[PDB]
């Protein structure tokens, strides 16, 4: 049981689900720049 | 010198429209790096 | 300028390569 209490979690749900969100709006904000500049052509 | 003058005004004017451009993309690109921390 | 553009136009070449 103490083997199994070894794993790799930690925090509490709540903060799991915080942690994953904050995640997500991470790598949507940085495709939408990246997106943003694959786009925009400041020359002609 | 007349017409090299305006003639260097022409391409001077060009480089500085496409250097203010790629300088404020730049400066947004940072803004964002630094906002996403 | 020339320069300066084609380098812009090469990592604007490189970028959707990333995406």
């Amino acid at each position: 049981k103490l083997i199994s209490t070894m794993p790799g979690i930690h925090l509490s749900p709540e903060q799991q689900q915080q942690q994953l969100q904050s995640l997500r709006e991470q790598v949507r904000t940085k495709n939408e720049l990246l997106q943003k500049y694959k786009s925009l052509c400041m020359f002609e | 010198n007349h017409e090299a003058a305006t003639c260097l005004e022409d391409v001077v004017y060009r480089g500085d429209m496409l250097l203010e451009k790629i300088q404020s993309a730049l400066a947004d690109i940072a803004q964002s790096q630094l906002k996403t921390r | 300028l020339e320069r300066v553009i084609e380098m812009i136009q090469n990592c604007l070449a490189s970028l959707p390569d990333d995406l």
